[PDB]
């Protein structure tokens, strides 16, 4: 538990992408603690960093991250023209 | 706002008909040659697969979606564009409608879309509804039934509602007359696509 | 004391009719989430399987119980249940019926049930019966052919015997009268009063 | 073959589980004696219980129980809210 | 609950009828049933206490063997060999 | 781009708690995964910019690892043996 998707309505615009429409979404995101799913791995890369034995190199731990992206959505622009994205929201999430 | 706009709107929060719409957009959005706009084969069968998954709330209330009746209004351009045109309607050659009859009556699906169309959308000047057998339902679906075949429909700019099919009519013409007016001026399918669009809106 | 609830009480000792009551009845009130009450898709499956392998006596004997006064009593309450109304019938929004003659168009089993239902429950003034092909049987049947569909019908709180189903004609444009013309032919009809009526007079 | 399955006919109310309802049911049960499928296990139990080598563990016998349960019956209260029971009758019994 | 138990026995101290010095190890099940519980069970508690059932005294939940543990062999005093089967418990459960 | 990595240490450079002077190879995953990035991770960005996404902060492209390597054992002062599983890592990718 912990990582999990929560929802948003937004305006097309409010994504800052740089298009000109009026249309409307909905955005699903992963957010969530994965401190319960840490392998040893994940430990020593902790306390590698406490005792600065890896000099200079920042390594990542567990990330709450989507595992699958969510169906595609297309929209009409105020230019009569019609634009489409992929990978925009997550479908299902984990700690991974 | 227009009713067709917020029509889109509920459509790309409804999963289904986001899926779907989204299904139909991007291969009559794609272009495959540099002399070929699109898979129109492609385009008309994800058009096709649109009005059959999608609930008839929001495929319908897109297409039939209520204008103010302003002449090149923003819903109209809007609604015109739903069937992406450019690729499903439009072609480089406008065919005589007695050879396009031929097409369609060739293909079995096309033949009986069009059979259903003539037969449940015939108009009654003397009806208070202004269809002959009375049911607007019947009328709504027998047309929209031909929008994935070579006898596609769509809006044209007018200052009222006019629907043709991609044809025109130049020994015998009064036949092929008979057959574009059956399209554009028509009691009984304008009464419905009004009729919808007041059900479905606001 | 009731014929609707002695109806349970056959079904209930029958094994055929006993095992599928409760396969309709546990999807119809199982919850899946604090939105949804019922798994509505699943809801209508097993009320189509339970009117096609139970036998009639015993499954329209229940739908079709003959009550006094189907209003505000205990035997018109049990039939108004009878299809989970609350899974099966109701909904968080109220279509127009336009839209619900459309959405009932789309699907090829609907169609052909509405087509039979308006055809075989025509009501005649002039006849004895009501019914204009006078055969209560073939109304029956075809009104029961709409329980499981988008257009599933239910009976309403009134004080005669009338049904509907879960649509409106709110707009107040010129449509309005086909609109009413097809709520009519649910609610007031004659022919599908005698019919159900003239069932229930018959298991009791 | 003496393990054999028994039909009752009864109240809802007759169960005494809590329900106030009118509806009727088919109850079925298991009853029978199992002598002709002891084995050497059992008769073992017998004479250790007598001999009271085992200290008042009392093991159990042979028993005649249900090996398949009956299908699940629905029943309408008096108070208009339906109910579910499972797992209430016998459809198969067999010396366990 | 329904366990098995283990006891170090004389195959005299069975009381088959058998004279032998030879020795084994009996396992049997003993435990509580309760977390297995059924309607069935209860309705048959309900109706045992009321005069529903007319001396059928049904059985509920039983904790018993469900595999049989392999064959043992011995000699007896007069030099003649005997083989008993089913006679210890190798896995218990909830029946 | 996301890489894999070598230090070879001590056991006792790990902070476990272990009590060895026995040696390992330790394998880590670090580089930067920007040449992977989707339109769900700009989307991000752009409403962590603006603070649509007032609370919460999600995680974009992780350089991880997707395979453990092998497990390694080794022996204490104290004569006794300890096994680690999952402790390096033997594929990368970004995630
Ligand atoms: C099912 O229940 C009926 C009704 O229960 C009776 O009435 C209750 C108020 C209570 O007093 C119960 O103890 C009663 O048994 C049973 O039918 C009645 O049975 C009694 C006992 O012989 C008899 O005197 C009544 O005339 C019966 N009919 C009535 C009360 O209407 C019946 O035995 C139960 N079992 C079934 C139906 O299988
Ligand atoms: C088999 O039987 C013998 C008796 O013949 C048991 O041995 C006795 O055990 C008790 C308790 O320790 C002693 O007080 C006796 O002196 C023993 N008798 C002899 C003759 O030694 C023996 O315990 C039995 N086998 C098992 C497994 O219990
Ligand atoms: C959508 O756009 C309108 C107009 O800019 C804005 O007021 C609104 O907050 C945006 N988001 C939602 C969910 O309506
Ligand atoms: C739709 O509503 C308008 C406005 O009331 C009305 O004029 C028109 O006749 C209606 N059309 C229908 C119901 O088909
Ligand atoms: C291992 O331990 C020794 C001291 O015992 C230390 O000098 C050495 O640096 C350690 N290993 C590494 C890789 O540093």
């Amino acid at each position: 538990r912990g990582c999990l998707l929560k929802e948003i309505h937004l305006n097309v615009t409010d994504l800052d992408l740089g298009y000109r429409t009026k249309e409307e979404l909905i955005f699903r995101y992963c957010s969530g603690p994965c401190h319960d799913a840490e392998t040893n791995y994940d430990k020593i890369l902790n306390n590698l960093t406490h005792n600065k034995k890896l000099d200079k190199d920042t390594p990542s731990r567990t990330c709450c991250r989507p595992i699958a992206f969510d169906d595609d959505i297309s929209f009409l622009d105020d230019s009569l023209e019609y634009h489409t994205l992929k990978k925009h929201s997550a479908k299902k999430c984990a700690c991974v | 706002e227009n009713n067709c706009l917020n029509a889109a709107k509920a459509c790309n929060l409804n999963d289904t008909c986001k899926k779907y719409r989204s299904a139909y957009i991007s291969p009559c959005t794609s272009r495959v040659s540099t002399a070929e706009v699109c898979n129109k084969r492609k385009c008309h069968k994800a058009l096709r697969q649109f009005f059959d998954k999608v609930p008839p709330k929001h495929s319908y209330g897109m297409l039939y979606c209520s204008c103010p009746l302003g002449d090149q209004s923003a819903c109209s351009e809007r609604r015109r564009q739903t069937i992406v045109p450019a690729c499903s309607y439009e072609d480089k050659e406008r065919p005589n409608c007695l050879t396009l009859q031929v097409s369609c009556k060739t293909n079995y699906i096309c033949r009986s879309r069009l059979a259903d169309f003539f037969t449940n959308c015939q108009p009654e000047p003397l009806s208070l509804s202004g269809c002959l057998k009375e049911n607007y339902a019947d009328c709504l679906l027998s047309y929209s039934g031909l929008i994935g075949t070579v006898m596609t429909p769509n809006y044209l700019r007018s200052p009222k509602i006019s629907v043709s099919p991609f044809c025109d009519c130049s020994n015998s013409k009064e036949e092929c007359d008979r057959f574009t007016e059956f399209f554009t001026d028509n009691a009984c399918l304008r009464n419905a696509i009004q009729a919808f669009g007041n059900g479905t809106g606001s």
